[PDB]
């Protein structure tokens, strides 16, 4: 209940009213949603609540900008509801507030401002995707301030709308064709670039759709012509085939500052005709296996993109496709695997031919007996087919797998020569890894050559010299289930095939003079001897001259200043870490002790610099 | 070079930022003439003295040094070169080329424009040809052409982090049709930086920060499961500078040839070890990468596994200020600070928890002679300025669901409200009744901080908190700040006993007693190592007192972090306890918690189990002191 202004709980009561409203409003759930409220006085404190509290709040709270406050009436939900219980009974504004009844004030001239520009249609067109993006509470505030046609005007200016967004993408599409040849030629767009690079807080009538029906827009057009070339740019840049045509045209023509209306019948007509001939010689088929390798040379392995841009050249002619496009991109990737068969089975000669198995495979004479046959017909060759059949699903991947096999002569020989079979790799691999450096690079050598030879060991080990066609196939076969788990094994086929002056050396190796950076670790972490003495000749007192390192091993012993310990933990810090934690207490070991014999040798010249005499002669 | 064949085999000098070396007052390149002709100083020429040199600079020389050689200069690309090379990165796919070839000559002009319009030199040629690159990855990707929300996204990932630049604005000024309306926050961005799906490798990142609040959002939010390896410039006391950054590098080294990721909170002085692999340019071999790691003079090629991402955590001001322009150049800027990632409500909810925070310390009762106003700050201990950002954030993300519904809002606010009222003291959650929050709150605080919480003494919040369900999480980290005395090992002892069917003997360290890293790393693997199921451990500073433990605490935290993250396994549960302690003198106040990230702050006034005292004050505080010696 209420007490009057007196009564000082009810003053709490609407206070933490107010508080929950705005809470309410902080989060963006809905205050008034069936509230019988029947008690105006409350019902008028809970409107001006949210009113006042529901205000899009910007660094101030009066807000002196329509747009923002037309978004307000349009997206939050309160809004119609409070228009509707402050419309609908006359009894509930007079008791708002003020300051709640000029936040209302300027809600109604924001929506009357803005919507008073849209009979006419003088409305800024991102107003306008405003309200056609927010049409239901939209409809219903003008139905509040209505009753105090829409959706007809509404439907007009909508249909205006797409209009203009169709016509800036025709426009777009032009601007972008016409801006892949900048480097080739150049064109003058009238004035259309500077209208198109106008942002869109124009109003629309502006865009002048008037008649005496058409709707002659602000992107001027100097021909309905120059409209339907851009129409059919937008409907085509999406088409390789026609880029291709595009820039094959736009060389021919070859400083060139080129009108627009000229473009048209010099560059987009041949080009178009040359496009529509390619179709239509697509249609029945009859072009040649010449044009089919000069054009479609992008689209090998890749189906579902010749798929859409037939589609996109179906488009271009607008009948029916349902048994134009199917056939024929059957047709180009049966071309493809017969073309990839061709460039297969010279790979395979080639590695019969490098890899010394000669046998006899008698299978693959016409299909090489085609790659100097020259046809021209859009048929399908058939006796191809089974040829086909055992050069199925080779790939355009794996095929550099058999070629790496190919170049690699030197690589087979000495694996022949020096390994014999598979059992020896596992003792070289052991003697590599004492060949090979310390770092990242070098001790992955070992297992490339490891991997590289253990997956080519279906073919560089176990190959009889006299072979037919089954068997090489049905260990090729192994080969892929061997390469199905390391994809980068012609690159460790290579990358040793490349190493081969250190495989030969491994064997041949004398005894390296050469300290490896954990042996020293191990060496001075135990019989290493550190040595401080602040040195009696005329030398400073800095840290590199007062330090020293005695390494007794022939009873010679060996000097390490403070610096050469450095460069020690430097290659030590870097070196690549070989799996094991007795390496890894040996590092740690040696950069512990070095780190505080460092603090000592700090802490003596800091006493040796105070001038001490006791530690002037310590050692 | 010597003791080679000089025909088949040469020793180059490379000398990187030469143009820094130029006009420096000790002069190093006054030294280069006479080595330029045969190698040597004072020394007579000879063979394999005589070495090859290339001198890479970004800064100018004068070319009266570059008289002795060949001086190759470029200004700036200009604009058909920046669509050449926009052409160059695509030419690996002929089909995406010519799709996105519509877009090379807009993003070169807004690139321009971005340079000519920024002040200082901030972004720069990495910035366009990321760009370039992540656009022709999503155009690989979808096979589609280009939604406005992949400009959007490659246009604000590879041109952020400066403030008075608007990168949207310029590059959707020369195309009018990628203006994505709804907005991208720098959240998802950064996501999609650390974690994406799979040459095309990004930059790494570089999130800048107001008051090193980076790092605990990126705890708090995005480290899912695997937490990086923080790799910082330890505080310890007596830690060589030189050693530090040798094992800093083997961090990096080794955190790059397993596949996790690193934090840099210095990468000032490990920059000149780490410019290679910032760079992006590997080397292969077999299918592996390797770039080019150094410590001095010493550069080796050290594998980089598939999946290694870098943050550097710096601030704002530091990277406007100090890191070279080169740098900046190379790590992918954002800016995280804390008005990014609180959505409006949870600003509301920080407002909110302001005021609450004010009238639950400032009391109205002069029914005792005295005065004294109560500063949240003496209420809750480790309050300061931010400070409810912090907890609002730890809320929130214990909740979970994070869609804005006026039920997740209540729970957020009373969620941020408990995270609060576990770090006040007992003495305030006593004058609690005579506070503006009314008589019934007061109760209800009270309530759930003596029966919800668990404020009695720290084993009681161990067998409380041990009993815990920690769901998802190996380690649990706790920071606990207290007036009563620190543990002393007969406490430990004490403490073990009533632990035995939990716990597996706490390990009590004591901060003061640790002078170097490697000493305070022996002793918590010495605690990680032995074997046992919910392993705790214990560490400990007290503030008031000559040492100076009171900056070893993040060194201690993050080295504890890191040692628990590389080395516990997967059977046993581990829980850290920082122990601090204060006094009501002043050291209360002037402490700084709600350390948020991965540390739960909690105030435990007296450590100690009493046998004196009832374990609940409102039941003291309902009897008078009459009353306490009624017989049976």
């Amino acid at each position: 209940r209420d007490g009057g202004l007196h009564d000082s709980v009810s003053r709490s009561f609407e206070k933490c009213v107010i508080e929950a409203v705005s809470s309410a409003c902080q989060s963006q759930t809905s205050v008034l949603e069936g509230l019988s409220c029947q008690d105006l006085q409350k019902f008028g404190t809970l409107l001006s609540a949210v009113i006042t509290k529901s205000w899009p709040v910007h660094n101030g709270e009066p807000v002196f900008d329509v747009d923002e406050i037309f978004k307000y009436l349009l997206k939050w939900p309160d809004v119609r509801q409070l228009f509707e219980l402050c419309g609908t009974n006359e009894k509930i504004i007079d008791n708002i507030t003020e300051e709640g009844r000029q936040l209302m004030a300027t809600a109604e001239s924001v929506f009357q401002k803005v919507a008073g520009e849209l009979e006419n249609g003088t409305i800024v067109v991102g107003q306008l995707e405003l309200i056609l993006e927010h049409q239901s509470q939209f409809l219903d505030i003008w139905n509040l301030n209505r009753r105090r046609d829409v959706r007809s005007l509404l439907k007009r200016r909508r249909d205006d709308l797409l209009f203009l967004k169709q016509e800036k993408r025709y426009v777009e599409s032009l601007l972008r064709q016409l801006g892949r040849v900048k480097h080739l030629v150049q064109v003058d767009f009238g004035n259309i670039e500077i209208i198109h690079s106008q942002d869109l807080s124009n109003k629309k009538l502006n865009e002048a759709v008037i008649k005496l029906s058409y709707k002659r827009e602000t992107h001027y057009c100097l021909s309905p012509d120059i409209r339907e070339m851009a129409s059919k740019l937008d409907s085509l840049k999406d088409s390789h085939i026609f880029q291709d045509f595009w820039q094959e045209t736009a060389e021919s023509l070859n400083e060139l500052k080129v009108s627009l209306p000229e473009v048209l019948e010099y560059l987009y007509n041949p080009c178009y005709d040359n496009f529509y001939t390619l179709y239509e010689n697509l249609k029945s088929g009859k072009i040649t296996f010449a044009e089919v390798d000069a054009i479609f040379k992008d689209f090998v392995d890749k189906y579902d993109e010749l798929k859409n841009d037939l589609k996109f050249m179906c488009t271009m002619n607008p009948q029916d496709q349902k048994g134009w496009i199917s056939e024929r991109v059957g047709q180009i990737k049966e071309y493809h695997t017969l073309h990839q068969a061709v460039s297969s089975a010279k790979v395979i000669l080639q590695v019969r031919r490098a890899l010394g198995v000669t046998g006899d495979f008698s299978v693959l004479n016409p299909l090489l007996n085609f790659a100097d046959s020259f046809e021209d017909f859009g048929n399908e060759s058939p006796q191809f087919i089974k040829a086909k059949q055992l050069l199925q699903d080779i790939s355009e991947p794996r095929q550099r797998c058999l070629e790496e096999l190919a170049r690699q002569t030197e690589l087979v020989a000495w694996l022949h020569k020096a390994l014999e079979d598979i059992n020896e790799l596992k003792v070289f691999v052991d003697l590599a890894s004492i060949s090979a450096g310390e770092n990242d690079i070098d001790v992955d050598r070992v297992a490339c050559f490891h991997d590289a030879v253990q997956g080519y060991a279906s073919l560089l080990y176990k190959m009889d010299e006299r072979t037919n066609f089954s068997d090489f196939m049905n260990h090729l076969q192994e080969l892929w289930r061997a390469l199905d788990n390391d994809q980068h094994l012609p690159d460790k086929l290579k990358d040793s095939a490349r190493n081969l002056e250190w495989l030969k050396t491994v064997k041949e190796s004398h005894g390296s003079v050469e300290l490896s950076s954990l042996s020293l670790a191990t060496a001075i972490n135990s019989r290493g001897v550190y040595v401080i003495e602040a040195p009696k000749d005329g030398q400073k007192i800095s840290p590199d001259t007062v330090l020293r390192l005695l390494l007794p091993d022939p009873e010679a012993l060996r000097t390490y200043s403070t610096e050469e310990l450095k460069e020690l933990l430097n290659k030590l810090m870097l070196m690549s870490g070989k799996k094991d934690h007795n390496s890894n207490t040996e590092v740690e070991k040696f950069s512990e002790v070095f780190s505080n014999m460092q603090r000592l040798v700090h802490v003596f010249i800091k006493l040796h610099c105070a001038g001490n005499m006791l530690f002037r002669t310590w050692t | 070079q010597q003791g080679k064949d000089l025909g088949q085999y040469v020793s180059v000098v490379v000398l990187d930022e030469v143009g820094l070396a130029e006009d420096s007052p000790k002069m190093p390149l006054k030294t280069l003439h006479p080595l330029l002709e045969d190698g040597c100083i004072e020394d007579d020429p000879a063979p394999y003295k005589k070495v090859g040199f290339v001198g890479i600079s970004n800064w100018a020389l004068d070319p009266a040094k570059m008289n002795r050689g060949i001086f190759v200069s470029r200004g700036s690309p200009n604009e058909k070169e920046l669509i050449e090379s926009a052409e160059g990165i695509c030419s690996s796919d002929r089909l995406v080329q010519d799709k996105i070839r519509g877009y090379f000559a807009p993003f070169a002009k807004a690139y321009e424009t971005v340079c000519q319009k920024q002040d200082k030199e901030f972004f720069g040629l990495r910035d366009y040809y990321s760009l370039i690159k992540m656009v022709f990855a999503k155009a690989k990707a979808s096979k589609r052409g280009l939604s406005p929300q992949d400009i959007t996204h490659a246009v604000l990932r590879n041109f952020s982090g400066k403030d008075n630049i608007q990168a949207l604005s310029i590059f959707t000024a020369s195309l009018p049709e990628a203006r994505y309306k709804e907005e991208v926050s720098t959240v998802e961005l950064i996501k999609q930086n650390i974690y994406p799906g799979p040459g095309a490798e990004s930059r790494y990142l570089l999130v800048l920060t107001r008051n090193y609040v980076a790092l605990q959002i990126l705890q708090q939010t995005f480290f899912e499961g695997q937490q990086p390896e923080i790799i910082f410039g330890s505080s310890f006391p007596q830690d060589q500078e030189y050693t530090q950054i040798c094992r800093n590098i083997n961090r990096v080294k080794i955190c790059m040839e397993t596949g996790k990721m690193v934090v840099l909170l210095n990468l000032q002085n490990l920059y000149e070890s780490l410019y290679d692999a910032l760079n992006q340019y590997y080397v292969y071999l077999g299918g592996q990468k390797y770039v080019d790691l150094g410590l001095g003079t010493h550069r080796v090629k050290c594998r980089v596994h598939t999946a290694f991402r870098l943050i550097v955590i710096e601030e704002k001001d530091v990277v406007y200020k100090q890191f070279p322009v080169p740098l900046i150049n190379r790590l992918e800027k954002h800016y995280l600070d804390m008005n990014t990632v609180l959505q409006p409500w949870q600003k509301s909810i920080v407002q909110e928890l302001q005021q609450w925070a004010h009238e639950f310390a400032d009391v109205k009762a002069d029914q005792f002679i005295a005065r004294h106003k109560y500063s949240p700050a003496d209420v809750f201990i480790g309050y300061h300025s931010d400070a409810c950002a912090s907890v609002v954030l730890q809320a929130v993300e214990r909740q979970g669901c994070r869609d804005l519904t006026e039920e997740l809002y209540r729970k957020v606010s009373e969620e941020a409200r408990s995270i609060l009222l576990d770090c006040a003291t007992p003495d305030a959650v006593v004058r609690l009744s005579g506070s503006s929050l009314g008589s019934f709150t007061a109760k209800q605080l009270s309530q759930e901080y003596y029966y919800a919480q668990q404020h009695n003494s720290f084993v009681d919040f161990l067998q409380a908190h041990l009993r815990m369900t920690h769901h998802e999480c190996r380690a649990v980290f706790t920071e606990i700040t207290t007036f009563s005395r620190l543990l002393t090992g007969n406490d430990c002892d004490v403490l073990a006993s009533e632990l035995r069917g939990l716990a597996s003997k706490p390990v009590v360290l004591s901060l003061q007693q640790y002078d170097t890293e490697y000493s305070f790393l022996k002793d918590v693997r010495s605690w990680l190592t032995n074997p046992g199921k919910r392993k705790v451990l214990v560490i400990q500073a007290d503030f008031d007192d000559g040492t100076r433990s009171a900056q070893l605490v993040a060194s201690a935290k993050y080295t504890a972090i890191n040692e628990i993250n590389k080395t516990q396994g997967t059977k046993d549960f581990v829980f850290v306890y920082f122990v601090t302690k204060l006094s009501r003198m002043g050291s209360g106040t002037s402490y700084v918690g709600f350390h948020g990230g991965l540390w739960r702050s909690v105030h435990i006034d007296d450590l100690r189990r009493s046998t004196i005292m009832a374990s609940d004050v409102t039941k003291l505080q309902n009897v008078t002191i009459s009353q306490l010696f009624k017989p049976e």
